[PDB]
RNA sequence: GGCCCCCGGCGCGCCGGGCCCGGGUCUUCCCGGAGUCGGGUUGCUUGGGAAUGCAGCCCAAAGCGGGUGGUAAACUCCAUC
RNA sequence: CGCGACCUCAGAUCAGACGUGGCGACCCGCUGAAUUUAAGCAUAUUAGUCAGCGGAGGAGAAGAAACUAACCAGGAUUCCCUCAGUAACGGCGAGUGAACAGGGAAGAGCCCAGCGCCGAAUCCCCGCCCCGCGGCGGGGCGCGGGACAUGUGGCGUACGGAA
C-alpha cells in the first residue's frame, strides 16, 4: 500500500530471478584473460600491427551522429578500384575490406582513397623469400623496423577547420533566419496540394477551351 | 539445360500435365509404407539444388506424413485448468510437417545424415517428401572435402536439433525489424539475455 | 539573396557533390533474359494453362473485364499481381485473336 | 553496518516497532499498486493527478535520434569558445566578429535567453529562435544556417 | 637455479610427388533456388498495435520481378536489399 | 519359350563400414502448467517459466543482409555498456516491454544448383609391387569390377562471371 507521494513506481521483479542473476566476480580474471590472449596474438603476427587490418573512415548515419566519424567495417570496392589495389590481394596486405557499402558522395571516396595510398606508402612488405624479388621492400625498411605498431593503425581523428574573423557584409546582416526556416517549413508542407490546385487550375484552362 | 525447362514445368503444377502425374505417384505413394527408400530422386532438378550429388553415399527415402493440425492430447477435453488453455481441437504444431518428416527419417536411419527434403505431393489424408540423406562415413564423402563437413560431430542430427532448410523455419530467424525475439542465437537465448539481472561489482 | 543551406525544407541536408556509380549487380534480379524467356513460353504451350486462368480468359473475353479482376485478386492475393495477371491473360487473348485472323 | 540500524535497539520489545494491536502481516493492502481505482484511490488522485487514463496520439516505431536537438541559450553562447576570440575583439579594430560555430560544439538550436553581451558575432546553427536571432541581430551580428 | 627423461611446437637440409597456376584495358555473350513467395484463415506467440513471428487448412504467383520501408487500402515517385 | 537388357523390388550368419545406451552445469528443437499477483475473478499475470519428450558439443546456437536507415548515411554473427523501464502492449488495471543509432570485446570470410564450356576430363571397391604404417596414406602398375549422362569432376555464383 502507498503511504504518501512517491513514485507509483514498477520494479520487474515477479519472475524467478533469482535463478538467472548473473554475478560479475569474472570480471578482473576475465579482462586478465583478454588481455594475455591479446598479448599472444600479437606475439603470433609478429612485425604485423597489433591492431587489425586498417579500416576506413566513415560517417555515422542519423542527424544525432551526422558530424562525428568512426572507423568503418572496411574499404568499398570502387576505393579500392580508384587507389589500384586488387580487391583479392588487399586482404593479404591487411586492409579491410567491405563489399557491401555502397558509395553515394565522392568527398567521402576520395578521403578513403587517400587513406590507402598513404597506408601504401607506409608500409612495409617483406618478401616472401629471405632472397628479395618485387615489390618486397629494401633490408634497411625492415632491419630499422620489424616493429608493431601500438593502437589502432593510422587512428581517425574527428577534426574542425577554423573559421577566421570574417566583416559581416550587410547582407548576412539582411539575412532573417527564423523567418526562413518557418517559410521552409511551409513550403515542404504545402507543396504537394499546391501542386494539385495548380493541376486543377490547368485542367480548368484547358476545359475552358473544350 | 534441361533442367530449367524441368524446373519451370514443375512450377506449372495446375497444368494438365503435372496435375495429371501428381495424381498418379500420389496414388502409387499411398500404396506404399510409410517409409521407403526410393531408389532415384523424384524430383533429380530439385534435390541438386538442396545438395543431392549422383554419387555414391547419397540417399533419399521418401516420407509419408499425415496432414492436417494438432489435437492436444489429453483424455476426454479436461484440459483442467484456466480457461485461456481449453483449447483442444483448432490447435497448431510449431514445426512443420516436411520438418516432421526429416525428423522421422533421420530417427530410422540413425547413420545418416539428413541434409535436406522436398515435396513430392499431397492427399488430403497425407503429405509426401523425400529426404535427402548421407552417409558420413562413406569414403567418396569423407575424401570429398566439399561435403566433409557433414562428417564432423557436430552436424549429428541436424533435423532433431532444427536445422535443416526445413526445421530452421520455425525458429523464426532472420535478419531485421520483423524478427527481434532471436537477437541472439534463438528464441530462448534472447530470452536469456533480456531477462538476466546482471547484477555488477561496483553498481 | 543569401541561400545558406538547411536542415529542414524540401531542398534540405548538407550539400554533397555525388558520384554516379556502377549499379551494384545484384539489382538487376528477375531481369528476363532471352533464352529464360525462350524457355518460359516453351513450357507455357507444353503445360499450359491452370484453371482459374482459364475462367478468367472467358471473363475477358465476354468484356466483363471489372469481374475479371475482382476474381484474380481473390484467386492470386493481392490487386498488384491480380492486374499484372490480368494484362498477360489479355495479351494471351489479342495474340490469339490476332492468330485466328489469318 | 548492522551495527547502526535500527533492529539492535529494538531487540527486547516484543512487536519489534510494528505495534500489537495490529501486526506485521504479509500484505493488508494488496500487493503493490493494487487498489489504485478502488480502496488506495485517495493516495493515487492527490499525489498522482492524471495516472488513470489515455491520452494523445500513439507513435509505433519511435526512434529517439530523429528528434534529437540539443539548445543552447544565449546567456553562454560565448563559452563555446576560448575568452581569447571573445577578447580578440572589442579590440582588433577591423570590426571583424568571430564566428562561433555552435553545432560543432554539440548543440543543434540557438535559443534566445539572456543578455549577449555588446560584442558582433556571427552564429552557425541548424535552428534558431525568432528572439535568439533578434538579439544576435542587435549585438551587430548575423545568424547563419547551416544543414 | 641444476641435472635427467619424455612430448609438443616451431627453424634448416634431402627425397617423393603434385603445380605452367597473373593483372588491368576494349569487345561478344551469361546470369539465380515453387506447392515457395503472396493472399485468405483459424490457433498459438510477440512490445509489435486493421495480424511481430511460427502453424494447420484453402487459394496460389511473378520476372525492369520479388521483399522490406512499424496504421488498413488505391494511385504514384524514391530508397533498400 | 527360351535367352538377353534395364526398372522396381526381395533374401543372405554375403564383404566392409556405421547407428543403438549413458551423462546432462552450460546448448539446440519441441511440449507446457498451476500455485501466485490483480487485495474477488474469467482476459491478463505467474510464463514460453517448473515438470514432460527429443538431440549435441567443448562449447552449442547464430552468421556473411530479400539488414538498418531516411543520414553529409551505416554494412555478417555473438558479447558488454548504453539506448530504456523508453516506443509499444494491457479488464490502458495489475502489470509487461523491445529495436536502431553511439561506444566497446572480437573480427574472417566462403561454397553450390543453375546458366555455360571442357572425349566423365570424376568417384568407389578390387588385385600386384616400393615406401609409410598405434589418427590406413602416398607412388606406380593391371582390358580387374562397379558408380555415373535421370549428370561426377575443373573453371564459376551476384562483391558480378565467362569467353
Ligand atoms: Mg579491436
Ligand atoms: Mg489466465
Ligand atoms: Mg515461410
Ligand atoms: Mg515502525
Ligand atoms: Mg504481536
Ligand atoms: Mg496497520
Ligand atoms: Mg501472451
Ligand atoms: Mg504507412
Ligand atoms: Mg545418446
Ligand atoms: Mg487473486
Ligand atoms: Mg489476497
Ligand atoms: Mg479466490
Ligand atoms: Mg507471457
Ligand atoms: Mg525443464
Ligand atoms: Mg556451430
Ligand atoms: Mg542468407
Ligand atoms: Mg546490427
Ligand atoms: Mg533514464
Ligand atoms: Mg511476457
Ligand atoms: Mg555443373
Amino acid at each position: 500500500a502507498p503511504s504518501r507521494n512517491g513514485m507509483i513506481l514498477k520494479p520487474h521483479f515477479h519472475k524467478d530471478w533469482q535463478r538467472r542473476v548473473a554475478t560479475w566476480f569474472n570480471q578482473p580474471a576475465r579482462k586478465i584473460r583478454r588481455r594475455k590472449a591479446r598479448q599472444a596474438r600479437a606475439r603470433r603476427i609478429a612485425p604485423r600491427p597489433a591492431s587489425g587490418p586498417l579500416r576506413p573512415i566513415v560517417r555515422c548515419p542519423t542527424v544525432r551522429y551526422h558530424t562525428k566519424v568512426r572507423a568503418g567495417r572496411g574499404f568499398s570496392l570502387e576505393e579500392l578500384r580508384v587507389a589500384g589495389i586488387h580487391k583479392k590481394v588487399a586482404r593479404t596486405i591487411g586492409i579491410s575490406v567491405d563489399p557491401r557499402r555502397r558509395n553515394k558522395s565522392t568527398e567521402s571516396l576520395q578521403a578513403n582513397v587517400q587513406r590507402l595510398k598513404e597506408y601504401r606508402s607506409k608500409l612495409v612488405l617483406f618478401p616472401r623469400k629471405p632472397s628479395a624479388p618485387k615489390k618486397g621492400d629494401s633490408s634497411a625498411e625492415e632491419l630499422k623496423l620489424a616493429t608493431q605498431l601500438t593502437g589502432p593503425v593510422m587512428p581517425i581523428r574527428n577534426v574542425f577547420k577554423k573559421e577566421k574573423a570574417r566583416v559581416i557584409t550587410e547582407e548576412e546582416k539582411n539575412f532573417k533566419a527564423f523567418a526562413s526556416l518557418r517559410m521552409a517549413r511551409a513550403n515542404a508542407r504545402l507543396f504537394g496540394i499546391r501542386a494539385k490546385r495548380a493541376k486543377e487550375a490547368a485542367e480548368q484552362d484547358v476545359e475552358k477551351k473544350k | 539445360g534441361a533442367y530449367k525447362y524441368i524446373q519451370e514445368l514443375w512450377r506449372k503444377k495446375q497444368s494438365d500435365v503435372m496435375r495429371f502425374l501428381l495424381r498418379v505417384r500420389c496414388w502409387q505413394y499411398r500404396q506404399l509404407s510409410a517409409l521407403h527408400r526410393a531408389p532415384r530422386p523424384t524430383r533429380p532438378d530439385k534435390a541438386r539444388r538442396l545438395g543431392y550429388k549422383a554419387k555414391q553415399g547419397y540417399v533419399i527415402y521418401r516420407i509419408r506424413v499425415r496432414r492436417g493440425g494438432r489435437k492436444r492430447p489429453v483424455p476426454k477435453g479436461a484440459t483442467y485448468g484456466k480457461p485461456v488453455h481449453h483449447g483442444v481441437n483448432q490447435l497448431k504444431f510449431a514445426r512443420s510437417l516436411q520438418s516432421v518428416a526429416e525428423e522421422r527419417a533421420g530417427r530410422h536411419c540413425g547413420a545418416l545424415r539428413v541434409l535436406n527434403s522436398y515435396w513430392v505431393g499431397e492427399d488430403s489424408t497425407y503429405k509426401f517428401f523425400e529426404v535427402i540423406l548421407i552417409d558420413p562415413f562413406h569414403k567418396a564423402i569423407r575424401r570429398n572435402p566439399d561435403t566433409q563437413w557433414i562428417t564432423k560431430p557436430v552436424h549429428k542430427h541436424r533435423e532433431m536439433r532444427g536445422l535443416t532448410s526445413a526445421g530452421r523455419k520455425s525458429r523464426g530467424l532472420g535478419k531485421g525489424h520483423k524478427f527481434h525475439h532471436t537477437i541472439g542465437g534463438s528464441r530462448r537465448a534472447a530470452w536469456r539475455r533480456r531477462n538476466t539481472l546482471q547484477l555488477h561489482r561496483y553498481r | 539573396a543569401l541561400r545558406y543551406p538547411m536542415a529542414v525544407g524540401l531542398n534540405k541536408g548538407h550539400k554533397v557533390t555525388k558520384n554516379v556509380s556502377k549499379p551494384r549487380h545484384s539489382r538487376r534480379r528477375g531481369r528476363l533474359t532471352k533464352h529464360t524467356k525462350f524457355v518460359r513460353d516453351m513450357i507455357r504451350e507444353v503445360c499450359g494453362f491452370a484453371p482459374y486462368e482459364r475462367r478468367a480468359m472467358e471473363l475477358l473475353k465476354v468484356s466483363k473485364d471489372k469481374r475479371a479482376l475482382k476474381f484474380i485478386k481473390k484467386r492470386v492475393g493481392t490487386h498488384i499481381r491480380a492486374k499484372r495477371k490480368r494484362e498477360e491473360l489479355s495479351s494471351v487473348l489479342a495474340a490469339m485473336r490476332k492468330a485466328a485472323a489469318k | 553496518p548492522s551495527r547502526l540500524r535500527k533492529t539492535r535497539k529494538l531487540r527486547g520489545h516484543v512487536s519489534h516497532g510494528h505495534g500489537r494491536i495490529g501486526k506485521h502481516r504479509k500484505h493488508p493492502g494488496g500487493r503493490g499498486n493494487a487498489g489504485g481505482m478502488h480502496h488506495h484511490r485517495i493516495n493515487f488522485d492527490k499525489y498522482h493527478p492524471g495516472y488513470f487514463g489515455k491520452v494523445g496520439m500513439r507513435h509505433y516505431h519511435l526512434k529517439r535520434n530523429q528528434s534529437f536537438c540539443p539548445t543552447v541559450n544565449l546567456d553562454k553562447l560565448w563559452t563555446l569558445v576560448s575568452e581569447q576570440t571573445r577578447v580578440n575583439a572589442a579590440k582588433n579594430k577591423t570590426g571583424a566578429a568571430p564566428i562561433i560555430d555552435v553545432v560543432r560544439s554539440g548543440y543543434y538550436k540557438v535559443l534566445g535567453k539572456g543578455k549577449l553581451p555588446k560584442q558582433p558575432v556571427i552564429v552557425k546553427a541548424k535552428f534558431f529562435s525568432r528572439r535568439a536571432e533578434e538579439k544576435i541581430k542587435g549585438v551587430g551580428g548575423a545568424c547563419v544556417l547551416v544543414a
